[PDB]
């Protein structure tokens, strides 16, 4: 009853399946990862730290 | 501790209100003393700590300051008020006093 | 999706957050259950977020949850919420209490006050109440004293529950009073007379006083425009009576 | 109120003894500085004696050439100056204080040449 | 029958005492004690524990872990002790602020354990007295009058309202009087100590360390070849040699007393009782009512200045006084005492 969602904020990111895992880190950051978007050739997925 | 007096010669005409600044090159916490030299060549002490006055000065002189930057202030100049006045402070080993800043009337 | 939360409510029991993304046509929803004594989880949930209430870009919100750890460095519990292309950040908020007593002086009503009596003035009779406020606060974090500030409601109503009061309030000549104020973290004490307009041809019923209030919390501007809330379960009525005198057998 | 030696002459290499005289309480209660004034010049501490138990500290730059005596008996402080140059000719000041300087004497003049 | 002490199992237990003294140690478990009467040693152990220690005077034990205890000493003059939280070992709780303990018995709570995003607590009530960690730590105080102990590491104390007794320990502590009488033990290590309002009273040890004190309002004391101690210059040489570097910085405070080697004490405008003990000591008031005592030994008094008021004491003491200043009193006490009005 005491979660807030008035004053929520949102990362955004185009990167595709971003939000799919999601884990905190040291009281400060959250690493998100985006497992089918594609970095380079014959590469798929990639991981970012969101403050 | 090298002690710095800028202000070498300053002027003012009677009942003005005159400062004199005496600056240092680390900290003295608040342990600086001013002293005068009539040209006579008598030398006096009138503050013996940043503010605490000595007994046989009269109520117009006054000082303050805290950390590297202190001064002399003389709130309402008077005829026997032509001297040279040094700063010198017991914080470091050995003991330093300023070049010296003189008075003359206008 | 499902994680721990810690203690959100200040209970010292852990609670969890489960996740719907299939919700309202794969909008998705949170959903918030407490923990009770018994190791054990209380059957209904406490909280439920919609995706659709937030964003309408929002998609199989809740598919994935993370929590138990403080974020906004205020010392309270946060929780991340991931969705297509989103991640949230959910904050919890301080939790308050209030406590009011209520003392009268005198204890009862005078036996001259009510009698009947044709020598005298009508409706010039006497009293006094003391109402007294106080808010705490529930869970422990690294928010600065003073910070925290209310603005609370409340009514008073004396003899609640009969068509005509015996006694009513000085100032406003009715049984029911409005005031509104704004209350820190520290007790706060206000006095208010009280008159009876008639005698009380009924003295074996004491005169009731019912108090009953609303509590909204001022958003803290150094923290996000957090803004604290009231328990779910604080008691929000409180009572005091006021007797009157006996006269069993020779005004002893 | 602190007397001092008059003005004295002096030729190049030789020594010289200065003295200061005071009173008892000052002394007992305070602690004995010198203090020199070349001539178009600032102030320049020397150092002090303690009447009391004859312990003395010097300033570095001045610590060959000086040395501080006391006669605790008829309260008079000396100072044996050695080595004299063209470069030691100043007014001489004895005070007395323990963090500050109190009482200043009249000066004495001290001339090498020859 | 006739046993004082008990220790419990690896289980859940609810230990029980009597109006003797015991010590009683839970270990593992969620443990309920009881001391009742008398002065009782409680160690909770590891689990979730709630300690009671009725009347009486009684010590709590805290172990290296972040499960939360309640802690109720009840009536009498009660300590918790922190010290096993930082050991030789391996620590199992974080400490990743470095703050080892947080303790704040005006909210009732310790913060025994921190990580970054976590803090763990434990609830205190009716417990006057901490010991803290290795570490640095925050101790605050409350309403009453307690004794706060910082051990090792640069710790900052606050006192809080009434008559307090606070300690630094080892290390470069910050010590905060506030409002009462308080009586401030610095240590080793160089310390800053402020008393604030009320009387307080410094203790200082003759050691080659720098310390700054401060004495706000009311009269002060602090107390200690000897010292050189100048209040009208506001320094103070613990060796006895001006310019040393083991020295105190000194403001705002009115009395003295001395060591029991040879000291010299001087003092500020204000009014001040100068206390010399044993030894040779000189000793001069300034200006403004004073009073002198020179203790035992043969000492010298000035009384420079004002209505003061001179004692002696024991041994062959030497006045000097002004002819012309009026409203002064002498008591050479016992000995061959000589007046000089030479000065
Ligand atoms: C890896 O993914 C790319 C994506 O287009 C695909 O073309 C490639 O064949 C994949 N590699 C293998 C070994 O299947
Ligand atoms: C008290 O309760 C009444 C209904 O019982 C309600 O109308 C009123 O708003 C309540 N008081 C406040 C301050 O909300
Ligand atoms: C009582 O009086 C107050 C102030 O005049 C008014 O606001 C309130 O509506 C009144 N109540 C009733 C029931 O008339
Ligand atoms: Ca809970
Ligand atoms: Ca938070
Ligand atoms: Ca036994
Ligand atoms: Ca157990
Ligand atoms: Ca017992
Ligand atoms: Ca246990
Ligand atoms: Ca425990
Ligand atoms: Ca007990
Ligand atoms: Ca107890
Ligand atoms: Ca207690
Ligand atoms: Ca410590
Ligand atoms: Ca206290
Ligand atoms: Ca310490
Ligand atoms: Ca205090
Ligand atoms: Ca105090
Ligand atoms: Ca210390
Ligand atoms: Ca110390
Ligand atoms: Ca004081
Ligand atoms: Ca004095
Ligand atoms: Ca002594
Ligand atoms: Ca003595
Ligand atoms: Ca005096
Ligand atoms: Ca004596
Ligand atoms: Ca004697």
């Amino acid at each position: 009853f005491n979660l807030d969602t008035e004053n929520a904020m949102t990362f955004q990111e185009n990167a595709r399946g971003f939000g799919q895992s999601v884990v905190q880190l040291q009281g400060s950051r959250v690493v998100v990862g985006a497992p089918q978007e594609i970095v380079a050739a014959n590469q798929r997925g990639s991981l970012y730290q969101c403050d | 501790i090298q002690m710095m007096q800028s202000t070498s010669s300053l002027s003012a005409s009677l009942g003005d209100r005159v400062t004199i600044s005496c600056s240092a090159s680390q900290g003295i916490t608040n342990y600086l003393n001013w002293y005068q030299q009539k040209p006579d060549g008598t030398v006096k002490l009138l503050i013996y700590y940043t503010s605490s006055l000595h007994s046989g000065v009269p109520s117009r002189f006054s000082g303050s300051g805290s950390g590297t930057d202190y001064s002399l202030t003389i709130s309402n100049l008077e005829p026997e008020d032509i001297a040279t006045y040094y700063c010198q402070q017991y914080s470091n080993l050995p003991w330093t006093f300023g070049g010296g800043t003189k008075l003359e009337i206008k | 999706a499902l994680t721990v939360l810690g203690d959100v409510n200040g209970d010292k029991l852990t609670d969890v957050a489960i996740g719907a993304p299939g919700e309202e046509d794969n909008r998705g929803a949170v959903y918030l259950f407490h923990g009770t004594s018994g190791s054990g989880i209380s059957p209904s949930h406490s909280q439920r977020i919609a995706g659709s209430k937030l964003s309408p870009r929002l998609q199989y919100f809740g598919q994935s949850l993370s929590g138990g750890q403080d974020l906004t460095m205020d010392g309270l519990v946060d929780l991340t919420v991931g969705a297509q292309g989103h991640v949230l950040l959910l904050r919890s908020q301080p939790v308050l209490r209030v406590k009011a007593i209520m003392e009268f002086n005198p204890r009862e009503v005078a036996r001259n006050v009510f009698e009947c009596n044709d020598q005298v003035v009508k409706g010039k009779e006497a009293g006094e109440v003391r109402v007294c406020l106080h808010v705490q606060k529930s869970t422990r974090d690294r928010l600065r004293e003073g910070q925290i500030q209310s603005v609370v409601t409340y009514d008073l109503a004396l003899d609640s529950g009969r068509p005509h009061s015996r006694a009513v309030f000085n100032e406003t000549k009715n049984s029911t009073r409005r005031q509104t104020q704004v209350l820190g973290l520290t007790q706060t004490c206000e006095t208010l007379k009280l008159q009876l307009p008639n005698c009380i041809e009924d003295p074996v019923s004491p005169i009731v006083l019912r108090l009953n209030f609303s509590l909204v919390g001022t958003p803290l501007s150094a923290f996000g425009n957090l803004r604290p809330v009231l328990a779910e379960d604080a008691q929000r009525l409180f009572t005091a009576l006021f007797p009157f005198e006996k006269n069993c057998g020779n005004d002893n | 109120q602190l007397k001092q030696s008059g003005p004295e002459l002096v030729k190049p290499g030789a020594s010289v003894r200065m003295s200061c005289k005071g009173s008892g309480y000052s002394f007992t209660f305070h602690n004995i500085h010198w203090v020199k004034q070349r001539p178009g010049q600032g102030l320049e501490w020397i150092g002090w004696i303690y009447p009391g138990d004859g312990n003395t500290k010097y300033n570095e730059k001045f610590k060959g050439k000086t040395t501080l005596t006391v006669d605790k008996s008829s309260n008079t402080a000396y100072m044996l100056l050695s080595s004299l140059t063209s470069e030691d000719s100043a007014i001489y000041f004895c005070a007395y204080g323990n963090y500050y300087f109190d009482q200043w004497g009249q000066g004495t003049t001290l001339t090498v040449s020859s | 029958k006739n046993i004082e002490n008990l220790h419990g199992s690896r289980l859940n237990d609810r230990i029980a005492g009597d109006d003797q003294d015991n010590e009683l140690w839970g270990h593992d478990g969620n443990d309920t004690i009881r001391g009742r009467g008398g002065d009782d040693i409680l160690r909770g152990g590891l689990g979730l524990d709630t300690l009671y220690g009725e009347d009486g005077n009684d010590i709590f034990l805290q172990d290296d872990e972040t499960v939360s205890d309640d802690i109720d000493g009840g009536a009498g003059l009660d300590t918790v002790d922190y010290s096993a939280m930082i050991h030789p070992g391996r620590i199992v709780a974080p400490h990743e602020y470095g703050f080892g303990i947080e303790a704040d018995l005006s909210r009732e709570w310790v913060r025994k354990a921190s990580a970054l995003g976590v803090d763990y607590y434990d609830n205190v009530r009716n417990v006057e007295n901490v010991i803290g960690t290795s570490m640095k730590d925050v101790l605050i105080g409350d309403a009453q009058a307690n004794t706060l102990m910082g051990q090792g590491g640069d710790d900052t104390v606050r006192g809080g309202d009434g008559d307090d007794l606070l300690f630094g320990g080892d290390g470069n502590d910050m010590l905060y009087g506030d409002a009462g009488n308080d009586t401030l033990y610095g240590g080793l290590g160089d310390d800053t100590l402020e008393g604030g309002a009320g009387n307080d009273w410094f203790g200082q040890t003759q050691a080659r360390e720098h310390d700054v004190l401060r004495g706000g309002d009311g009269v002060d004391t602090v107390d200690y070849l000897g010292i050189l101690a100048d209040l009208g210059a506001g320094r103070v040489d613990k060796l006895g040699e001006a310019g040393s570097s083991a020295y105190d910085t000194v403001s705002g405070i009115e009395n003295v007393v001395g060591t029991e080697l040879a000291d010299r004490i001087t003092g500020d405008a204000q009014a001040n009782v100068l206390r010399g003990a044993g030894g040779a000591d000189v000793l001069a008031g300034g200006e403004g009512d004073d009073v002198l005592l020179g203790g035992d030994g043969d000492d010298q008094l000035s009384g420079d200045a004002g209505r003061d008021r001179l004692y002696g004491e024991a041994g062959d003491d030497w006045f000097f006084q002004d002819a012309a200043n009026a409203g002064n009193l002498l008591d050479g006490g016992d000995g061959r005492d000589t007046v000089d009005f030479s000065g």
